[PDB]
């Protein structure tokens, strides 16, 4: 039989904890964006290799190739762009950018307090694009340009 | 409701210059981008121009272009057409309308560097006003 | 520019008899997100346009259950069910797919008399 | 300090051409069930183009790798959709037929072994003279094309035939550039180009000397070529505006059921519904004067002014040498010297009529033994479509002083597919770069 | 109907430049190089979605995973490079190579202010090979010199 | 193929993991694959094959460990660097054992041995005190 002992956080732990506490669980997140057979086990991990090898020359074996993909894209998708900002995790950082209130009015202490990071979200899905190139500018403009300048002697 | 005022009409002579102006009640504005149309004494309807929501994109007929002037204040909840050099063939009902959907904020493409406005069909007119040309 | 014509401007009709309009387009008004971009607009003598449909076979809220919309491609349609005596006036449809913004012929109901 | 250190930068915008492969994008697709339907994302449209300033780029139409994609791409996938249909080889049974009541098609009659044991043998084919082989003197006794090499795959009732826009976009890491210039050559630099997310609509349209349906020219008319000096080489001209050509219709007719297998089926036509007519198409005389015309400048400007004459094809097997025509889902092979038959110098109907021969067993791509049967379409097919260009030949054996002789062009599909993609090119993008600077990486 | 604003330059907008000004928009190039489609694109990433769960199909649809896979391989071989040069964050790095004149001497205006870098791509072209292994060799020496 | 100081013990091998610094692999040898790579339009050309299926699977598998592995490197916020340090006071519970003995007559490999049931958490302690907590307080700082 098996016994059970206790959190130890946990997957999506956070989803619906006020966003000021749930800030500090982001380890959790992370940690699984490339699983769900985590441990050896250590039979899954057999078991996933020898279906790997067997299928590999048929369709479901394609499809699980099709998957695996995916994944690391999805990740790297993300990788990029903390690469390109100056947010090599990392797990948070700040910018150079100043909130334009455009955006959101919200005051902090309605945002860090009552608010989830789903509801949060929604309200900023349209401005997510601009805010991103605004931040990549911000990131060469100056901070990389004038930072070389900055030991040109 | 959401109810549509325009004024500013009556007859003037040809090379003049007018303005029509549109109020509307109970109604947001800054969400929501609104059209000028021109119901001619020939019978028939023309778009005349379009205005974005906030005022960034204007876009104007091609019998208009160069003559016309769109603008908002959406503060005080109010459009303007102004006309430049009318002429006769201008002489028309003008119409002051309100888009069907709602816009949301230009979408910026990342690919391209372009910001985007998507624009639609409309639901609510005014009664607008009649502007007539020559003597 | 997108340009567009509709039926013969003038088309008869009597109580409880279901009639239609067609809209012929020059172009076929795909739209990018998914949907066809169409709207279909009514009004009487001496009354501002109304809005009967906005998409293609979707009625605007508000106007009557006798207007159903179809048609596909680059030629639509909007069939009135049981069209009553005081569904009279001018017809126009009108395309959104790019600037100008057109209309198309502008027909009118009237009823038959003898 | 005057030495220099080096200083390497990420996210520099170079490039270089490279071979890859294109993402299809089919846009705008019971339904059914072509072109890549199953092989090409379903939709993309809405193009994204950005121009830019001042560069320069050297393009090569005619060793452009976008070619050879479709080259292979458009065979693959047109074989592919006919492995899961019917192979007719009960079919290659020694036919025996008679002409059709009015030369003439014929009404066939055959022994075949179907349902049970046993078989049936009075039929009602109706077959295409130049779909049979006639054996033996002058029995009516003789079998289908090229049997020998199987020929004989059905193409699916329920497949559509019809050329669809299609889009191409790069992968990414890869970029599309285009050059933006009316006039552009086909060969050499452009002095201003652009970046483009897809191509525009393409028209996978298969047809013989003859380009239809194609992008046209925006002042004059224009003629490519990769050497003019080269007589061996196919030339191609791409019209400044169509001309307009409406084809036509055989007999009105009836599409008949022939049970051959375990769900096996084969259509054939048994019926003719009034009087037999003559396929054919009808195109503007004076109008295709107008723009021979048009031509026959261009083709002055390249060989001082000697006179130009257009022969006729050299002569030989139909499938080769006559215009292929695609329209309604069925096959048209029509004659086209009328078309060609002038002379030009320093100095009658209103239209032409060009009758046209309607094949059933075809072989695509002159391959070798993959000919297909198409299915025959119940009544009359009406179609019209648009010229758009030529491909032409110079005759090699020129000898008479003062003249240059052209005959309808020739080459395999690729020069087909050239008159869409000849502003192409495909690059991979090359983000690493490394300049000198006065600056040094500072320790600790 | 739709509108167009302003730029926000786009995907290779700084070819005409000039290196000079084309040390600006590093990152709109640099964005971009996993993904033609990038953003949420309604109406089409959903096909393109839709599109690899119809990989029933062989030859054709595999070709497909190829091109992702190498697309994969050729973003992290520059990842790795990076990282062996300790230019792991990222647009701009500096080496402790000083540059040799052997391979060019133009003037460092002609070169920032008169200078596309496609051209510097072709002149310095046949020295990139040993750069690099400078680069790391300055790399390694700093590993051992910086303990 | 870094494996020089399966041979020795964890002290020694500690001076020559940032000996082995150079990549165990990949790198130019992703160098070498990209004239490959230039081959592969040819292994395209071939159609589909089961050694050519085999490649692809296998180049899959190979980009997949290593990320997983860098993977959790960077949300430790040690990145690399091939030796980096963080505050997670070592728990005596998982083991106890004289440094002496741990770093001499202890090959690493064995070593392994015996941590393999408290790896686990280790991770975690490490996430969620090294970079859970030190981030915010940077930026709490940086309120300031
Ligand atoms: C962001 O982003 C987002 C997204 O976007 C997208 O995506 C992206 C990615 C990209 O791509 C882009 O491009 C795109 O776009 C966005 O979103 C957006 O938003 C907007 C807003 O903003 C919106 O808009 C809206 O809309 C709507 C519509 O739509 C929807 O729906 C549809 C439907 O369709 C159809 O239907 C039918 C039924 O009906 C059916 O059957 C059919 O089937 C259908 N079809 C189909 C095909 O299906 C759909 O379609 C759509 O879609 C939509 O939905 C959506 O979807 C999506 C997906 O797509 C999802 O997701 C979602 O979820 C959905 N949604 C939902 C909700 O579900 C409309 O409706 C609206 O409008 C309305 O509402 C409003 C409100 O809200 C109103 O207003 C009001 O009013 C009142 C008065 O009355 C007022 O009060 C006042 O107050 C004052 C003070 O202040 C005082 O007190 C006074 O006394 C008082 O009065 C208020 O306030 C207001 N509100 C406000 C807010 O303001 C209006 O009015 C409306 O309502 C209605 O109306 C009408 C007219 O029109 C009327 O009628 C009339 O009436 C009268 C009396 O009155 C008489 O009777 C006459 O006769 C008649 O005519 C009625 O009544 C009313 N009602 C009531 C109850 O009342 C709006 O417009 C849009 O939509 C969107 N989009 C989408 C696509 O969705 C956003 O935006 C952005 N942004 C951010 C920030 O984020
Ligand atoms: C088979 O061959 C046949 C031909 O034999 C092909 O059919 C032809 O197909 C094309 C494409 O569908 C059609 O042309 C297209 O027409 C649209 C619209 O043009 C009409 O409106 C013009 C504008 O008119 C308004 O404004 C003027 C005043 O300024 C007022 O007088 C009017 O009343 C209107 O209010 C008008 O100028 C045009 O007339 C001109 O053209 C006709 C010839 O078609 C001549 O008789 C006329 O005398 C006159 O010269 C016309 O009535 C155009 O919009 C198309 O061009 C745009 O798009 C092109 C790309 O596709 C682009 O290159 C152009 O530059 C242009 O785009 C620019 O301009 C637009 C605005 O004008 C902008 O919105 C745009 O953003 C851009 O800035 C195009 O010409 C042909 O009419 C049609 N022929 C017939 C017989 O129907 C068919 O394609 C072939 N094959 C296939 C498979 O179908
Ligand atoms: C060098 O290559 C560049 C691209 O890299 C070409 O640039 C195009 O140039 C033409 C001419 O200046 C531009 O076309 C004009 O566009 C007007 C509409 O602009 C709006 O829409 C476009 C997309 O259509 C947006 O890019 C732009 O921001 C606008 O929002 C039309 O109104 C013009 O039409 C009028 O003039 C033409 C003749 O030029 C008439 O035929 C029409 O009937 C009408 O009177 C016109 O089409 C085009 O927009 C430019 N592209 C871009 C990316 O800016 C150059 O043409 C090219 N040069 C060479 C020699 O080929
Ligand atoms: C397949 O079709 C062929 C015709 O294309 C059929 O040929 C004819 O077949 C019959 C039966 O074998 C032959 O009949 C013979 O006729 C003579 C005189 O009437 C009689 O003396 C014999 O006893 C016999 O019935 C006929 O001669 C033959 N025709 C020729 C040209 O050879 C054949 O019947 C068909 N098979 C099927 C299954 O229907
Ligand atoms: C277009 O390509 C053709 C070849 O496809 C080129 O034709 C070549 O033209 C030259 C000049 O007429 C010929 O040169 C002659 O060759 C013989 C033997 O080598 C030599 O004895 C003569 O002194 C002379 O050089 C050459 O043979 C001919 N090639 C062929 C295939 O016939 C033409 O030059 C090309 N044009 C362009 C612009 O490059
Ligand atoms: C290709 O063009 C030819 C004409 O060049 C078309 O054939 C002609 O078609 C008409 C209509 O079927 C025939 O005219 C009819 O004749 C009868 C008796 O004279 C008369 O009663 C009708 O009112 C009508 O005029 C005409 O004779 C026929 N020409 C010949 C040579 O048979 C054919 O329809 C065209 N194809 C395309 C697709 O348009
Ligand atoms: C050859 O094709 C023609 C059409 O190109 C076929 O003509 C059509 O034949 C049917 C049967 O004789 C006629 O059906 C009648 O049509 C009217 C209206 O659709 C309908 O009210 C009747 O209940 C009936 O179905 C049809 O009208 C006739 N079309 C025309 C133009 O006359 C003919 O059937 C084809 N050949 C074969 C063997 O059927
Ligand atoms: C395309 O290349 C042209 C040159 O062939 C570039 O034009 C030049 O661009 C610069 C930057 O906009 C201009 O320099 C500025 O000029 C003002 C006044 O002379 C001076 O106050 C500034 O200090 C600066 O030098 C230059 O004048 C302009 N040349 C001309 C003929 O207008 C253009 O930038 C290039 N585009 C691309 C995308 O790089
Ligand atoms: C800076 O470069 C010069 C020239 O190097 C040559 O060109 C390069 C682009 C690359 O192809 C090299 O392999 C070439 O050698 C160096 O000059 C060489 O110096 C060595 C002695 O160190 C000498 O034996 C060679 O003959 C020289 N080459 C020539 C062509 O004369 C110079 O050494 C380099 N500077 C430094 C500090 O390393
Ligand atoms: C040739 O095909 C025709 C139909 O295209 C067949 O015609 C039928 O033939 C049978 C036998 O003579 C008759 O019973 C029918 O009445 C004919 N139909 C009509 C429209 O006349 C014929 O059977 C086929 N084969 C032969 C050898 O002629
Ligand atoms: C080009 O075709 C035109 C007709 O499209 C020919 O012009 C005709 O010439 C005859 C003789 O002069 C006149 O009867 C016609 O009225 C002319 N047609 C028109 C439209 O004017 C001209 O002959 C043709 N050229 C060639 C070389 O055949
Ligand atoms: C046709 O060839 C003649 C020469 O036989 C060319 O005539 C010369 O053309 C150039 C360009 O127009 C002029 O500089 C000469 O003065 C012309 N010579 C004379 C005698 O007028 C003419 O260019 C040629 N046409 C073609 C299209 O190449
Ligand atoms: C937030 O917006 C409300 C109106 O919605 C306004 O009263 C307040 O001034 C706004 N705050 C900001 C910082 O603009």
């Amino acid at each position: 039989a098996v016994g059970i002992g206790a959190v130890f956080l946990g997957f999506l732990g956070a989803a619906g904890s006020t966003m000021g506490a749930a800030s500090m669980t982001l380890t959790v997140q992370a940690r699984l964006l490339l699983s769900g057979i985590v441990q050896q086990q250590n039979n899954l991990l057999r078991a996933i290799e020898a279906q790997q090898r067997m299928l590999q020359l048929t369709v479901w074996g394609i499809k699980q190739l099709q998957a695996r993909v995916l994944a690391v894209e999805r990740y790297l998708g993300d990788q990029q762009l903390l690469g390109i900002w100056g947010c090599s995790g990392k797990l948070i950082c700040t910018t150079a950018v100043p909130w334009n209130a455009s955006w959101s009015n919200k005051s902090l202490d309605r945002i860090w307090n009552n608010m989830t990071w789903m509801e949060w979200e929604r309200e900023i899905d349209n401005y997510t694009s601009e805010i991103y190139t605004l931040i990549e500018e911000s990131q060469n403009q100056q901070e990389k340009n004038e930072q070389e300048l900055l030991e040109l002697d | 409701r959401v109810q549509l005022v325009e004024s500013g009409g009556g007859v003037v002579q040809p090379g003049k210059s007018v303005r029509l102006s549109c109020v509307v009640s109970d109604f947001p504005f800054s969400k929501y981008p609104m059209y000028w149309v021109r119901q001619a004494p020939g019978k028939g309807l023309e778009w005349v121009a379009a205005i974005s929501g906030d005022a960034w994109h204007v876009v104007y007929s091609n019998s208009v272009q160069g003559r016309f002037l769109v603008s908002r204040d959406n503060v005080k909840n109010t459009l303007y057409l102004e006309m430049n050099s009318l002429k006769i063939e201008d002489t028309a009902v003008y119409r002051c309308a309100r888009m069907f959907q709602e816009s949301g904020p230009p979408r910026l493409d990342r690919w391209s560097g372009r910001n985007y406005y998507y624009y639609s069909g409309m639901d609510v007119w005014g009664q607008g006003t009649t502007v007539t040309v020559s003597s | 520019d997108i340009v567009m014509t509709q039926t013969p401007l003038s088309l008869s009709v009597t109580p409880g008899q279901p009639a239609s309009i067609s809209c012929k387009s020059s172009e076929s008004l795909r739209q990018s997100n998914g949907k066809t971009s169409l709207y279909w607009y009514r009004q009487k003598p001496g009354q501002s346009p109304q809005l009967l449909v906005f998409e293609v076979s979707n009625r605007f809220s508000g106007v009557s259950d006798r207007f159903v919309g179809s048609g596909s491609g680059t030629d639509f349609t909007l069939r009135i069910s049981r069209v009553e005596a005081e569904d009279v006036g001018f017809y126009y449809c009108m395309q959104s797919k790019d600037f100008p913004l057109t209309f198309g012929g502008g027909t009118k109901v009237d009823l038959k008399r003898t | 300090t005057e030495k220099l250190w080096v200083t390497v930068y990420y996210g520099v915008p170079v490039w270089k051409e490279a071979t890859t492969t294109l993402f299809c994008a089919s846009d705008a697709k019971e339904v059914h069930n072509v072109w890549a339907t199953h092989a090409c994302v379903p939709t993309d449209p809405n193009p994204q183009e950005v121009v830019l300033e001042n560069v320069t780029e050297h393009f090569n139409m005619w060793k452009n790798n976008m070619v050879e994609q479709m080259q292979e791409d458009i065979i693959s996938l047109w074989d592919q959709s006919l492995k899961p249909c019917v192979k007719l080889t009960p079919l290659c049974v020694t036919l025996n037929c008679k002409d059709v009541n009015a030369g003439e098609i014929k009404n066939c009659s055959f022994n075949i072994t179907t349902s049970i044991r046993d078989e049936v043998q009075k039929e009602y084919a109706l077959f295409y003279k130049l779909d049979v082989v006639p054996i033996d003197n002058n029995n009516t006794s003789y079998r289908l094309i090229s049997c020998d090499t199987s020929v004989i795959t059905q193409a699916c009732p329920k497949i559509s035939f019809e050329p669809i826009p299609i889009h191409y976009c790069a992968p990414a890491g890869f970029a599309i550039l285009k050059c933006n210039d009316k006039t552009f050559n086909g060969k050499g630099p452009c002095k201003n180009v652009s970046t483009v997310q897809c191509t525009h609509g393409i028209r996978p349209v298969v047809s013989t000397q003859l380009l239809l349906n194609g992008s046209l020219a925006e002042e004059e008319v224009v003629i490519r070529s990769d050497n003019f000096t080269n007589n061996a080489k196919t030339i191609i001209v791409q019209l400044k505006e169509s001309v307009e050509i409406n084809c036509t219709r055989p007999n009105n007719n009836t599409r008949k059921s022939i049970h051959i297998g375990p769900g096996r089926a084969f259509y054939t036509t048994g019926e003719i519904i009034g009087d037999i007519r003559q396929a054919h198409c009808n195109i503007s005389r004076a109008k295709w004067n107008d723009t021979l015309k048009q031509i026959v400048i261009k083709l002055r400007e390249q060989f001082e002014n000697k006179t130009i004459v257009f022969n006729h094809s050299s002569g030989g097997d139909p499938e080769i040498v006559m215009h292929s025509f695609n329209c309604g889902g069925e096959f048209f092979y029509c004659n086209s010297t009328q078309l060609f038959n002038s002379t030009w110098n320093n100095n009658e109907g209103n239209t032409i009529t060009l009758p046209c021969r309607i094949k059933q067993i075809i072989n695509m791509w002159q391959e070798v033994g993959k000919a297909m049967y198409a299915p025959p379409i119940r009544g009359q097919i009406r179609c019209s479509s648009n010229i758009t260009g030529l491909l032409l030949t110079r005759d090699g054996g020129i000898n008479e002083n003062g003249t240059e002789i052209f005959r309808p062009g020739g080459g395999d599909m690729r020069d087909n597919w050239r008159s869409e993609l000849y502003k192409y090119k495909v690059v991979k993008i090359e983000p690493l770069g490394v300049a000198p600077t006065k600056a040094k990486r500072r320790v600790v």
